[PDB]
């Protein structure tokens, strides 16, 4: 199992060669813009879940209001075995004649 | 083991278990470790702990019965399945033997070869190694690979016949579950003494005697003893109007029946449910039911109803073993300890089954399907077996 | 929803019992009124309760098949036909 990655393919088709030299339109892409307004840079500042989950909904501006919101952001079997019935009990305890002979 | 049959020649192996993993002492003593467990838990209080105790039992009783299958028969199952009688081993009953022999087989026998070819289907590869390598010693490539390529294209061949077993169990092989071994589920087995008693079966049978073997269990024919002594409510809840309603059907529930009474049931009538503890060894002593003949079908839903106690290197002991004696043809009875509503729960689906399903019906495949009944599939549901011959409806 | 709730073992196999705890009852909530021969209402969500099913291991998987006994009835375990699928499918999801 002489592993030597030996291919027989070590070139290239000149149609294949072609086809790349024509067919350019798969290899670029279109424009990733920035946000275009302000209002979408604040929310693209403030819209990330973290921040949602530790900012105040009603914009509070002084540092005294925010620490006042902020400051109350904090950091087997046996319950089924309840619903299965009573046990049972068990189903164990736990606890010729002599012939007449004829006289002589 | 050795499957006798008519016009077969004795086939006879060995399957050493003390070279594998569960040796055949690891079976039995954890079979005895989990009844010691059961005794222990059957005084607890806390439901919790109970439950607990019951399902961590029942996993150990499934484990135990696959290793059966998995690690004391191995390549031998197929001389407990219905061999295949019909004209397809016939083509490899001499094949595998001109090369076998040719690889290091020491003893040819040829007999091996026809008792498997049933089910080539249900046959598998790691069977088939074992199956070579004993059978072919020495040369290891041939060995496996000729029985191998030859079982292959002897695969899906053919549908199995009826044909009923009757194994039979030394005094310590007796207590183990063979019956829920995952081979021998559909087909229907029972568990027969010895074998001057399968043939004396035979001798009856001609001359006009054990009358349920020649016509059947009439269904109007049964006799019930329930709650003899005033100990388990639930029972008498569940089984009143069931077992009274029954047509033609008589019985003492509540009351300790008088002798009299019980000797009658089993030499009078044809079917003997008896649901209380035990197997009724205080109202009906195997000293009584010796002094009678025995007409009736004994189905015994008890702890321990059907289990011979080894009290010691001698054989076993119980009422089976004189039910037998007096001509019983069937009896059905729990191998170890039982608790209420699982063995209610059986009895309830074994007898509508049999009871449903109407005229000639077989009743070792209804207790094959009363199996599934209890919650606990493997320590409740595994404990009924059958000592006899086949029984079935008229 | 079944793989948020990963294997951490951290108690999760109470969480994912009391889920199919709380899908049994569920399921066999309402009889149906055509006949107690028939299937129980609501039993086609016992299929979408399979998926949660590879959460538990193998003793809770067993604990859950004994507490499905308390509704099921043998009868009803052998009896099969189309409207009784979903029910294969859970018991089959549970062995």
């Amino acid at each position: 199992k002489r592993k030597l990655i030996v291919d027989s393919v070590k070139e290239l088709d000149s149609k294949t060669i072609r086809a790349q030299l024509s067919d350019y339109s798969d290899i670029v892409t279109t424009l990733d813009l920035a946000p275009p307004t302000k209002k979408l840079m604040m929310w693209k500042e403030t819209g990330g879940v973290e921040k949602l989950f530790s900012l105040p909904a009603q914009p509070l501006w002084n540092n005294r209001l925010l620490k006042l919101f902020t400051r109350c952001l904090t950091p087997n079997l046996d319950e089924f075995l309840k619903e299965f019935e009573n046990p049972e009990v068990p189903r164990e305890d736990q606890q010729e004649e002599p012939s007449r002979l004829q006289e002589s | 083991l050795t499957r006798l049959e008519k016009d077969s020649p004795p086939v006879s192996v060995q399957i050493p278990t003390g070279q594998n993993k569960l040796h055949l002492r690891s079976v039995l003593n954890e079979f005895d470790a989990i009844q010691k467990a059961q005794k222990e838990n059957s005084s607890c209080t806390d439901k919790r702990e109970w439950w607990t105790g019951r399902l961590a039992l029942d996993h150990r009783m499934e484990v135990l019965i696959a290793s059966l299958e998995k690690s004391v028969l191995g390549c031998w199952k197929g001389l407990l399945l219905p061999s295949s009688e019909e004209p397809g081993p016939a083509q490899e009953a001499s094949r595998l033997q001109e090369l076998l022999q040719d690889c290091g087989w020491k003893y040819p026998d040829r007999t091996l070869l026809k008792i498997m070819l049933s089910g080539a289907g249900a046959l598998t590869p790691q069977d088939i190694q074992a199956l070579a390598y004993g059978l072919c010693p020495t040369q290891p490539e041939r060995a496996q690979e000729l029985l191998n390529e030859a079982v292959g294209r002897l695969q899906g061949l053919t549908v199995p016949s009826n044909s009923h077993l009757v194994l039979v169990l030394d005094k310590d092989l007796q207590k183990l579950p063979w019956e829920s071994m995952p081979s021998l589920q559909a087909l229907p087995v029972t568990r027969l003494p010895s074998f001057r008693f399968l043939l004396s079966y035979s001798i009856i049978k001609e001359y006009g005697a054990s009358p349920v073997l020649s016509q059947g269990v009439d269904p109007r024919s049964t006799f019930y003893v329930l709650n003899p002594h005033n100990n388990l409510s639930s029972t008498e809840e569940q089984f009143r109007a069931n077992f009274s309603s029954e047509a033609g059907w008589r019985g003492v529930v509540g009351e300790v029946p008088r002798p009299e009474q019980v000797q009658e049931a089993l030499t009078k009538h044809d079917l003997y449910i008896y649901a209380g503890h035990g197997a009724g060894a205080r109202f009906l002593d195997g000293q009584a039911v010796l002094r009678l003949s025995c007409r009736a079908v004994a189905l015994l839903f008890g702890s321990s109803s059907a289990a011979l106690a080894v009290h010691g290197n001698l054989e076993g002991a119980g009422i089976v073993l004189k039910y037998i004696m007096a001509g019983c043809p069937l009896f059905l009875g729990n191998l170890w300890d039982v608790t209420d509503r699982d063995i209610d729960r059986y009895t309830e689906a074994l007898l509508q089954g049999w009871l449903g399903a109407g005229p000639g019906a077989p009743l070792l495949y209804y207790v094959n399907q009363a199996r599934q009944a209890p919650r606990l599939k493997y320590l409740i549901g595994a404990a009924p077996i059958a000592y006899g011959l086949p029984v079935s409806l008229r | 929803f079944a793989l948020t709730f990963g294997l951490d073992q951290l108690k999760t196999r109470e969480a994912i019992a009391m889920l199919h705890k709380d899908g049994i009852e569920f399921a066999f909530k309402e009889p149906n009124p055509q006949g107690e021969s028939h299937p129980p209402l609501n039993l086609a969500f016992l299929d979408i309760l399979s998926e949660f099913s590879s959460k538990l291991l193998r003793q809770d998987k067993r604990t859950v098949y004994v507490y499905l006994e308390k509704f099921m009835t043998f009868q009803m375990s052998l009896r099969r036909e189309d409207v009784w699928l979903p029910l294969m499918s859970y018991r089959n999801s549970l062995l």
